[PDB]
């Protein structure tokens, strides 16, 4: 209902096609193939909603375009609401106004959620009439009214002073805290609704409340730990969640608020919920961040952390050795690896068909087969991008269907990555080299 | 709905002010009703926005 | 009446049914690229599907920037268009990825509609008392009157508006317009009715407004979400503490959080669901993308799978180079292969002698200059021999030399002298390598 | 009800006279390391001399962090413990040395204990007792002020010095409803009685009850803070509308280079207070995990700082061998620590476990999280725990429990762990796949 989306790169993924005993369906909710990875993801999910053990590291491997982010999107859709899911890439950790360790700590505190229950008692929209008086400390007893309920209440000097600030005719209905708080204007009644030829932005006509004004209602409140720390970081820091100037909060609010949340949990009025923190593009990161993650995995309030990468054995950012998987061996020791194999021709056909129907594109069978053949030759993302341009060129030819020749025209229009590489190889002199050498004189 | 009823009241009052010098010539109270009706209905449209 | 290597490109010159002729829109040659880019314009104009990227490759002086400008012209002045270069991403105030995110949000715009009823000299004003309480003194009501042109009308209001107009410091006999939405009123000025009240004055004469006592006008506004979230985050106000502090705070932009993005997305979603707002996806242009870095490229992938990602177009001229930040990664156009897998490639080709000659003709025509046939024919000779841009720039000094000897047209010896006066790259480096006096 | 690789360690499990048994405190194996850690615990408990440091070396997953956590548990909830990692020392706001020094001081705490004497209750009548003026005068000269007292389990009546006339000038509670006075210092404190809650249908102040217990109370107050909090509060401003306070309210108070003169002043005041017999300083323990991430500048500043008077006892952890310490390249050193720093502290050696130790560890891990594992499945778990790693086996328990839950069986079976091992790959198999393929994986 609140989908402002035009599309998404993977919007067909809505949960995981599992069942009672967690068996991956062959095709369900924009997801095809890689059954073992889906079963592992379902196991991790059930672990997450178990919510009884923390500090687990799970790593997702695979070649490019294998759909490792597809699993993350699927599990995020599966868990849905009431559980935080922070999708963070590896590049935003580099801030020049905040230590990388501090940013990682903020992310970790973000992924943990806490809900609390609180109950307020208040009389709403019942202040009817003010009977001022002998003199001094006047209006010591005035009635209250709703559309269905009335009562007379006596007022003291303190309540007289409270009413003195922003005095009202009391012919309207005003809500005042019976819980020894303050007053809150609700608006104006219908009697004076036709009293102004011009309007403002201070008071608006308000309905007379229905039922008894007195009400002691309880409210649940959900918030993550990072916000609850930043709110006590300074005298007032509600802008920090908006402006973004956290300011590297010192490690005194953290432990004291951990003790506070433990006390709240023991009182039973607050319930914690361990969310999932997902990190895409992990292979670029500093070794200091890796060690900090190594330690932070041991914390009691450690959310489930899932990593995604595609590089194999390569240099790590911060060292001079080509470590396998792009990560230090220590981190690999304390993690769980879920490899993903390549994709198949039938899987390619199903994925391309799902993409085509996602953007409500009518596709001829032969054009779909040609797209599958190309996606076997080149990457599948190539055809998953060419589908839209083929639809556009078919529209330009005034035929609703995507004929084969339209797809061929789209293919001939845009170069393949390999085709572009080959053409550059043929025309090295024309382009500019890495040594600053280039030729522009044809003759 | 009441103010739309006042629109209808204006219509029955005088033809959206068409019959002012021929029908409403000798009655001024209905004139003062007609000034209120459309103004208040436009104000209540503003109130609904 | 001035140009800088452009502004003679009027659109893409693509006819109906997607066809490009030879000479149109100040554009010649490279038909297939224009066809493809027109298809891209159609896709953007569909406004259905967003989040794509397209990179075009070619040699120097090929018309890539011209292609992008043709795209922007074809789209029109309604859809936002944010040109950019790789270097501007770097900053000393916030992260590179963050600045990329402000640009990303700046690319997409939104058109909003709203109607306003306003009331517009002033006949009189008078407040109406016993507060029936501990308050000192107040007025039960305030009655005022507005003159305007299309008849006058009295007005009854609350002493809050009386206070506001008192703070506006407006004379009793004056012209006033009052906002019905919130009650904000500003001093329009001394109305024309009370002209020459004294011999000498300073207040503006402010001719009396011609219209009804109350006027309703329709306002259509086109803004981007980037203005929206910075407006949300930045505080406002008058004398309140944070207001003065921000007034003296040197408001440097700092790391807009994603919570504002979620909130504004929710609000605009419910507004477009109501049907008052319409979202217009834009196109963001990054010229000379080889200057970016690995971090920017990876976060570019991540932002490219985002929900409200606008269509972006990339430009480069590098070949089998090594992408900055690393040294072991040799990739075409200095773009990492994972990013290359995520967009399309449009090829562009060098021109010929005939095409260069036609470019010279067009460029001479737009600047209101006369070129002799033989002079233009020889201009094409070192246009091909050295470069197109050298001959393109040579034209204005030749025109100046023609102005020297009082002749509107341009002759062969004039351009020969111009070539002798100003050297090209090849001749300059020849002199540099020949000499040994630090030159 | 949740754990993360730890919290099953209940202290060090060291008996009297320093002896460690096999199974205790969730700890098995590495007897001598536990003995040395208990020795260090006793040395810290001596609270006599400070500045000593110790580093412990070993292979990965050898329980170093477990040993540190056990030490922290043994010390108790009074002496402060400051966990830290080498990377956390870096910052973009202050110097690294400033962060190190402030953490050093954050390690050491201070306990202050004191007692106050208070008379409280309900006052039947608040009226001073007039008397003749000793000097030739007139009017009314108060000699004493009688104060009524009324509390649950104890009630009296007493009189006070008429100097409280200014104290009684502003209380705004009631006619002697609930009061709070001091003997030596006097003063008053607004505290209405619950007996008048229902007399008014509305009330914006929650009625307070009468004091319970003796009408006079001698209650003690104990506070435990660190000197870092002390001099942070000393440096940080306070107050309300004054210029400095309002400026700091919008200044985003980033920490910046607390000067040494404040350190000297707080040292002087705490010294004079402990000499006064009212304060007791408690040296703490500070933990730098994964010290190989540090740099030469931090190492040299550490060498300088550990010679200071109030340097707390620190514990260092590393798992490097013949490595090159960061910052430089020519310095080859064990554990990536410069030799001069090594010369200033002792080394504790840890040793790898065996098959039986790994099996016992897996048994403890199964028991703590309320799981049931068959003996054959447990033995198999031990088999690839030895074959690949202990941490992989420890992590694999939860997925096996999930698979068992899928088919509705509380226990765990061999084929369950076979399926779990098939689903989740270890490091060696993963790098085998990585080296076999050529599609960028
Ligand atoms: N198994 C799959 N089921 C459905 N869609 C898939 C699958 N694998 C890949 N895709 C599609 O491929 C696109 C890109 O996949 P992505 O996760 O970015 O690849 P990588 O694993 O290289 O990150 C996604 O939009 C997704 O829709
Ligand atoms: N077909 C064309 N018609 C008109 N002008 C052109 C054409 N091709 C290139 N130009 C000129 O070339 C310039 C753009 O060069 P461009 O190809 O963008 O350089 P680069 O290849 O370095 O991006 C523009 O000023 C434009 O006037
Ligand atoms: N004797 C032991 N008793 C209980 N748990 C142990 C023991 N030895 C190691 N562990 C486990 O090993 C983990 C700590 O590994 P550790 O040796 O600290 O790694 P590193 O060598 O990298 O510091 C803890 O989760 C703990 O449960
Ligand atoms: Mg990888
Ligand atoms: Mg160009
Ligand atoms: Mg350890």
């Amino acid at each position: 209902l609140k989908s402002l989306s035009l599309i998404a790169a993977h919007s067909h993924i809505t949960g995981l096609g599992l069942d009672e005993n967690l068996q991956p369906r062959p095709t369900s909710e924009g997801m095809v193939g890689q059954l073992q990875a889906r079963r592992a993801a379902g196991v991790i999910l059930k672990m997450v909603q178990n919510g009884t053990i923390a500090g687990r590291a799970v790593l997702v491997a695979g070649p490019p375009s294998t759909g490792k982010t597809a699993l993350a999107m699927g599990v995020s859709q599966s868990l849905g609401k009431d559980v935080p899911f922070t999708a963070i890439a590896g590049s935003e950790i580099f801030s020049l106004e905040l230590s990388k360790t501090e940013a990682l700590t903020q992310a970790f505190r973000k992924s943990i959620g806490i809900k609390i229950k609180e109950e307020t008692e208040l009389i709403e929209g019942e202040v009817v009439e003010i009977q001022i008086d002998t003199g001094g400390h006047k209006q010591g007893k005035l009635t209250i009214k709703t559309t269905d309920m009335e009562t007379i209440y006596e007022l003291g000097n303190k309540m007289i002073d409270g009413l003195t600030k922003e005095k009202v005719l009391a012919g309207d209905v005003i809500s005042i805290d019976k819980a020894s708080g303050k007053i809150t204007k609700l608006g104006r009644s219908f009697a004076r609704s036709r009293d102004y030829d011009a309007m403002g932005a201070d008071t608006r006509f308000v309905q007379c409340p229905e039922g008894e004004l007195q009400k002691r209602k309880t409210v649940v409140h959900t918030v993550s730990l990072h916000e609850i720390d930043v709110i006590n970081s300074r005298t007032q820091g509600f802008l920090a969640l908006f402006t973004g100037d956290t300011g590297e909060i010192r490690s005194e609010v953290r432990d004291q608020i951990n003790t506070k949340v433990a006390e709240w949990k023991e009182e039973g009025k607050a319930e914690i919920v361990p969310g999932v923190l997902f990190i895409d593009e992990v292979h670029m990161l500093d070794i200091e961040c890796f060690s900090f993650i190594n330690r932070a995995l041991e914390d009691e309030f450690a959310p489930i952390v899932m990593m995604a990468t595609n590089r194999g054995v390569s240099k790590t950012r911060g060292t001079n050795y080509k470590s396998p998987h792009g990560l230090p061996l220590d981190l690999l020791d304390r993690s769980i690896i879920i490899t993903t194999k390549s994709y198949n021709e039938q899987e390619i056909k199903t994925i391309l068909s799902i993409r085509a129907q996602e953007e409500e594109v009518e596709l001829s069978s032969d054009a779909l087969d040609l797209l599958t053949k190309t996606g076997v030759e080149t990457s599948l993302r190539y055809s998953s991008n060419l589908i839209s341009v083929a639809q556009q060129i078919a529209m330009k030819r005034k035929n609703n269907t995507v004929e084969v020749e339209d797809v061929k025209r789209a293919y001939l229009l845009f170069l393949d990555s390999a085709r572009s590489v080959k053409y550059v190889q043929e025309n090295e002199s024309q382009y500019i080299d890495d040594q600053g050498n280039v030729q522009i004189s044809i003759a | 709905n009441k103010l739309r009823e006042t629109n209808k009241q204006l219509q029955e009052e005088f033809g959206e002010a068409s019959f002012l010098n021929f029908q409403d010539a000798n009655q001024y109270f209905k004139y003062s009703n007609k000034q209120k009706l459309e103004g208040t209905v436009d104000m209540l449209n503003f109130l609904k926005m | 009446t001035r140009t800088a290597a452009h502004t003679h490109i009027k659109g893409l010159g693509l006819d109906e049914s997607g066809v490009a002729k030879r000479v149109e829109g100040g554009f010649v040659g490279q038909i297939e690229a224009r066809e493809a880019c027109g298809v891209i314009v159609d896709l953007i104009k569909a406004k259905k599907m967003s989040g794509r990227a397209i990179l075009l490759a070619g040699g120097p002086s090929t018309g890539k920037t011209a292609l992008a400008l043709a795209i922007s012209q074809e789209l029109g002045p309604k859809v936002p268009f944010c040109p950019l270069v790789g270097s501007e991403l770097y900053s000393v105030e916030v992260k590179k990825t963050e600045t990329l995110m402000e640009n990303f949000r700046r690319a997409i715009g939104l058109r909003i509609k709203e109607t306003k009823e306003v009331y517009e000299e002033v006949t009189e004003l008078t407040p109406e008392e016993n507060p029936l309480g501990g308050y000192g003194k107040t007025i039960s009501h305030v009655i005022v009157g507005l003159k305007s042109a299309k008849g006058t009308k009295t007005l009854r209001l609350d002493p809050t508006i009386y206070e506001s107009i008192q703070r506006e410091k407006v004379s009793i006999g004056d012209v006033i317009y009052i906002e019905a939405n919130t009650g904000a009123v500003k001093r329009v000025g001394r109305s024309d009715a009370y002209a020459t009240e004294f011999d000498l004055e300073t207040e503006e004469y402010v001719p009396l407004p011609k219209g009804e006592v109350h006027k309703k006008k329709e306002i259509v506004q086109d803004v981007t979400l980037h203005d929206l979230d910075v407006a949300n985050a930045r505080p406002q106000g008058g004398q309140d503490v944070i207001s003065m502090m921000g007034q003296l705070l040197k408001p440097k932009k700092t790391e807009i959080t994603e919570k504002l993005r979620q909130e504004v997305n929710k609000v605009v979603a419910k507004y477009i669901d109501q049907g008052v707002a319409e979202l217009i996806p834009g196109v963001l242009f990054i010229d000379e993308v080889n200057m970016l870095d690995i971090e920017i490229f990876t976060y570019l992938n991540k932002a490219l799978e985002s929900n409200i990602a606008p269509v972006v177009v990339l430009a480069s001229n590098r070949g089998m180079t090594t992408v900055r930040g690393t040294e072991d990664v040799i990739s075409p156009h200095g773009v990492p292969p994972d990013l290359i897998d995520r967009l399309l490639i449009v090829r562009t080709l060098p021109y010929d002698k005939d095409e260069i000659r036609t470019i010279i003709e067009r460029r001479a025509t737009v600047e209101r200059l006369q070129v002799e046939s033989s002079a233009l024919d020889l201009l094409a000779t070192m246009g091909t021999e050295t470069s197109l841009r050298y001959a393109l720039q040579l034209l204005a000094p030749c025109g100046i030399l023609a102005q020297t000897s009082n002749r509107k047209e341009i002759v062969v010896n004039d351009v020969n002298e111009a070539k002798l006066l100003f050297l090209d790259a090849k001749r300059s480096t020849k002199i540099l390598e020949t000499s040994a006096n630090y030159l």
